[PDB]
Order: structure tokens, then C-alpha cells, then sequence
């Protein structure tokens, strides 16, 4: 809170943390795409896809 | 070259050469593999091996005569060779196997021995000759459901159903007087050939070849024959080209000479004046390539073939080649046209002036069947010398810029991409 209730310090620190966390999400999206690249996507049949690929 | 029609309707053509030590006499017919249907495909390949059978070749060898035969898509030939002074002996042999007596070659003992020999050749061709069976699959996917897609050797499934009554039916419709040209090359003069033919009176009935229903048409398509147990990848790719009797016949031949042939293991072929060789020699993208321009009676093909072991960089070899074809429309230079003029005159000077009278008899007879005469080599050289840079850019903007292609491939061709990323390289996005 920065005090005894939800007050002026609570709102001023909630806005500064709101500016920052979308940039942490953007860094975790890059780490998400790096793990996707080493194995590729799945397919709705659940079997291997290495026999028939298109770019 | 002298052409003369006789009183009974036989066309005689002769190219005399007094500095040759042999002579060749033969008959060329104007029906090939493109005059069959999918059921009797292979009857021309069977008629060739009946002519070259052992009991026929033993009769000719006692007189000092040699036999040859050639099956193509538009013509067939049956040629006898001898010494210059035995030319009436080779006319009597050709008389007794096409006119007066043909039922002794089609006996049941000779037919079944010949049929199992041809079945062994086509089976060996399909499993061992990979650059040549890819080019035959390119004809069958570019001209599909049209007479120009049948293979000249026949297929293995169609050859096993042929009997002796199929060969007699094909001969009665196509081996006619109005479909034939009698040729002669080497040390033989025109008047002794005409007087020797006129001495035997030769009734020679007045039939006419059957006409085809379907006209040949090009279709953009592809066929893939993947085989991961083979060491290389073999690919052919083409657009629709020029027929015989086209006004752009020599312009299409000069455009293929600009890109030419290549062998990666010959030191002098790596030094040629071709701008494509700068791109492909850095990472060694291929083993060999060659550019062609094939022309038939109805249509044609223009493209290239290749073979490589760099199976992980196939998409760079196709991309670099098609980006050089784009330059014929926008930015082809003057030195490239003058270099290709000199190399084209050397190429077809070695084709029409070899020392083989069997090769000259095939080229002479195939041309009189289509045009009625033969163009001289001196007049073909003046047509090549009058081609400009504007003639090349006008031809390539009509035939190559943003056009449909046909692809065929075998071997380790996993790295060859889809139709639509190869089709989109036929324009540049720049202009
Ligand atoms: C901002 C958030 C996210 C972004 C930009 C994102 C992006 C992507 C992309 C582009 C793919 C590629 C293949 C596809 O579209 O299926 C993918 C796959 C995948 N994502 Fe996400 N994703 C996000 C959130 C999530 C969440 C919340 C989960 C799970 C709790 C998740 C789990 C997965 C999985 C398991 C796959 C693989 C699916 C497959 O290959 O069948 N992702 N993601």
C-alpha cells in the first residue's frame, strides 16, 4: 500500500508497474518462440509430420 | 540436296558427297511415337527390332551390308549401308523386306524372341538411366492427355499385351507411299538412284494416313518420383517453346546457347563466359547442367536439366537459374548475344557436317517430310547473323516472363520446394 489503505502512493506505484510488465511479457514471448523452433508444431492427427511439409 | 517426285509418286532426296568412302540408302516414314494411342504404345519400337533381328542381319552381312534404325516422336527410319558400288544390292535388300516379302519376319518363333529382348531393354532403362527417364517424364506431364506425351520406347505394361496382329495393323495404316521419303547420302549421285528405282516398276497402292483428333497442348504441372536410396537428384524444368516452321526458331536456339552447358570436373568448362557460373561455383551447387530447345511438329519445350549431390541447397540452384532467365527480358547485354552467335554456328556446323552418312540420312529425310525441302547451311548462317538484342527481348517477354512451367524430378528431391514458389520466380517484382 505504501501506507494504511489504498491511497495516493498505491495508485502512483501501480501505474509505474503497469508500464513495465508488458515489456517483460514481450521478452517471454521471444523465449516462447525459441522453444517452438527446435521441434516445430504438432498436427491434428497426433502423428509425425516429417513426411510432408510446406514452407 | 536434290528432291524429285517420280511418275508413281515416290519422293527421292539425295545429298551427294564425292569425298566419302561409304553410301547409305534408306526409307523414312512420317509417323512416330506421337501417332499411337495408349494401348499399342511400343509398336514402333518392336518394328525396329524386327528389322534388326538376327535372321535379317545374317542375310545382309553376307553381301557386305549394315543395318540401322531410329524411332522418334515424328518419324522412323530404316537405313542400309554399303560400299560405293554396291548400291543396287542395298536396294534389292530393301525391296525384299518392305515391299515384296514381309511375312517371314513375323513368324511366331521370331516374334517371341524379339518381344522378350525389348522387354529386357525397357526394364533396364527404367531402373538405371536416370537423366533420360526424367526427361521422358517431363514430356508426359507437360503434354498430358495429348498424343505428344507417349514415350518412344513404350511402357512395360503396354508392351506385354502386343501380338502379331497389332504390328500388321500399324503397318497397313502408316507404311504408305504418301508417307515415305527415299533418301541417299554419301558417295551416291542423284540420277543413278532415280534410274535404279525406276527399273523396278513398283505398283505401290494409294492409301492415306489416319488423321489425329487431338492437338498438342501445354499444361503447367509437375511429377515427383522420390527415391531416398539413390545418391543424387535429377531435375528437368521447361516452358512452352517453338515448333518446327516457326519464325522464332533460331531465336529460341540462340537464347539457350547464352546459358549453355557445364561440367564441374572439367577445368575448361569452369572458365566459360556465363554469368550463372559466378553464383553456383562458390558453394558448388551442382555437378552438370545443359540447356535445350526441342521443337516438334505441333509445339516445343525450352528449359534445362541438372544433376547434383548438394541435396540441402537445391532451392538455391533453382533460384539462381531462374533469376538469370529474367535478364533476357530487361537487361541482356551485347557481348552475350555476339558470343552466342559464334557458338551456335559451331554447334550446328558439327551436327550437319559429321562424317557419318547414317546421321545425315536421318536429318535429311526428317526435314523433307515436314517442309518439302531442306534449308542450306549457308542460308541458316545468315539468319543467325541478323538477330539483335531487341529480337531476344521481344521473344523472352512473350515466352518466359510470368509463364507456366513443367517440372519433373527423381532421387533425393526433398529439398525441392512446391510449385508456387518456383512459379513466382518467373517474374522479378522489380519492374
Ligand atoms: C502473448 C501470449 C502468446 C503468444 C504470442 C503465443 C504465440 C504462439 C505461437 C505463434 C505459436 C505457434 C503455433 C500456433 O499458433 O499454434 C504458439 C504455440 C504454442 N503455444 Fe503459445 N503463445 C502465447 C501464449 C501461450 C499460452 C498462454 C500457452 C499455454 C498455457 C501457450 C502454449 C503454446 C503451445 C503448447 C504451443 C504449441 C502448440 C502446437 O504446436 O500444437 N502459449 N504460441
Amino acid at each position: 500500500w505504501g501506507g494504511f489503505s489504498v491511497s495516493n502512493p498505491t495508485i502512483q506505484r501501480f501505474f509505474a508497474l503497469h508500464y513495465l510488465v508488458p515489456f517483460i511479457i514481450a521478452a517471454m514471448v521471444i523465449m516462447h518462440l525459441m522453444a517452438l523452433h527446435i521441434h516445430g508444431s504438432s498436427n491434428p492427427l497426433g502423428i509425425t509430420g516429417n513426411l510432408d511439409r510446406i514452407p | 540436296a536434290e528432291v524429285t517426285q517420280l511418275s508413281n509418286g515416290i519422293v527421292v532426296a539425295t545429298e551427294h558427297n564425292p569425298s566419302a568412302h561409304t553410301a547409305s540408302v534408306g526409307v523414312v516414314f512420317g509417323s512416330g511415337a506421337a501417332n499411337e494411342n495408349p494401348y499399342n504404345n511400343g509398336v514402333s519400337n518392336l518394328w525396329k527390332n524386327i528389322f534388326l533381328s538376327k535372321e535379317n542381319s545374317a542375310v545382309a552381312a553376307k553381301e557386305g551390308l549394315a543395318l540401322s534404325s531410329n524411332i522418334s516422336r515424328d518419324f522412323q527410319s530404316y537405313i542400309v549401308s554399303s560400299l560405293p558400288g554396291s548400291t543396287d544390292k542395298s536396294l534389292d535388300f530393301l525391296n525384299q523386306s518392305f515391299i515384296q516379302q514381309k511375312a517371314n519376319l513375323l513368324s511366331s518363333s521370331n516374334f517371341e524372341a524379339t518381344k522378350k529382348s525389348v522387354l529386357k531393354q525397357v526394364q533396364d532403362f527404367e531402373e538405371n538411366d536416370h537423366p533420360n527417364r526424367v526427361l521422358e517424364h517431363l514430356h508426359s506431364t507437360a503434354f498430358q492427355n495429348t498424343p505428344l506425351s507417349l514415350p518412344t520406347r513404350g511402357t512395360l505394361e503396354s508392351l506385354e499385351n502386343l501380338v502379331v496382329a497389332d504390328l500388321e495393323s500399324f503397318a497397313n495404316n502408316h507404311f504408305l507411299n504418301s508417307n515415305a521419303v527415299v533418301v541417299g547420302t554419301g558417295n551416291i549421285k542423284h540420277e543413278d538412284l532415280v534410274n535404279s528405282i525406276e527399273s523396278k516398276n513398283l505398283s505401290l497402292q494409294t492409301g492415306t494416313k489416319p488423321v489425329l483428333k487431338k492437338k498438342a497442348a501445354f499444361l503447367g504441372s509437375e511429377v515427383r518420383l522420390r527415391d531416398d536410396t539413390l545418391p543424387k537428384a535429377w531435375i528437368s524444368l521447361a516452358v512452352e517453346g517453338e515448333p518446327v516452321n516457326s519464325p522464332n526458331y533460331f531465336v529460341a536456339k540462340l537464347a539457350a546457347q547464352i546459358f549453355g552447358s557445364y561440367n564441374a570436373f572439367e577445368p575448361a568448362s569452369r572458365l566459360q563466359g556465363i554469368k550463372l557460373l559466378d553464383n553456383i561455383q562458390e558453394y558448388q551447387l551442382c555437378d552438370n547442367f545443359n540447356h535445350f530447345s526441342l521443337s516438334y511438329k505441333d509445339s516445343g519445350l525450352w528449359g534445362f536439366s541438372t544433376a547434383t549431390r548438394n541435396v540441402t541447397m537445391i532451392d538455391d540452384l533453382i533460384h539462381f537459374t531462374l533469376k538469370q532467365w529474367n535478364r533476357l527480358t530487361i537487361s541482356v547485354t551485347d557481348t552475350e548475344v555476339e558470343r552466342a552467335k559464334s557458338l551456335l554456328k559451331l554447334q550446328l556446323g558439327q551436327l550437319y557436317e559429321s562424317g557419318n552418312p547414317v546421321n545425315d540420312a536421318n536429318l535429311l529425310g526428317a526435314e523433307v517430310l515436314i517442309k518439302g525441302s531442306k534449308l542450306s547451311l549457308g542460308e541458316a548462317f545468315k539468319k543467325i547473323d541478323a538477330i539483335t538484342v531487341k529480337d531476344v527481348k521481344a521473344w523472352a517477354g512473350k515466352r518466359l516472363w510470368d509463364q507456366d512451367i513443367a517440372i519433373a524430378g527423381t532421387g533425393q528431391i526433398e529439398g525441392l520446394l512446391d510449385y508456387m514458389r518456383i512459379r513466382s520466380d518467373m517474374s522479378m517484382m522489380r519492374w
